[PDB]
């Protein structure tokens, strides 16, 4: 619980944490394919230049 | 002999002369289709090629 009660608080402060451990595994998925998207991406914005 | 033995021959090589305008003339629409199939962006230049050649 990272905040003293009774105070004030900005907005977006955090507040707690909520022990992330499942969506820290799919973001590590979703980031895995992304790697390889993005690279697939930008081999065929260079290969379609020569029409390759 | 020989007249008859030349004479065929040039019966025979006038209709491979016939038959290679046809294989010609296939392969001529084939390439005018990849062509626009190239130019629409379907395929690429590595198809185009080989319909050239």
């Amino acid at each position: 619980r990272l905040f003293k009660e009774g105070s004030d608080v900005k907005a977006g402060q955090q507040l707690y944490q909520i022990d992330p451990a499942t969506y820290e595994a799919d973001y590590q998925s979703a980031q895995a394919n992304l790697a390889s998207t993005q690279e697939q991406a930008q081999r065929y914005k260079l290969l379609v230049a020569d029409q390759a | 002999a020989s007249v008859a033995t030349a004479y065929l021959t040039l019966k025979a090589d006038q209709a491979q002369l016939q038959l290679t305008k046809d294989t010609l003339g296939t392969y001529q629409k084939s390439f005018d289709l990849t062509q626009r199939s190239y130019d629409v962006g379907v395929a690429s230049a590595l198809d185009l090629r080989q319909a050239q050649t």
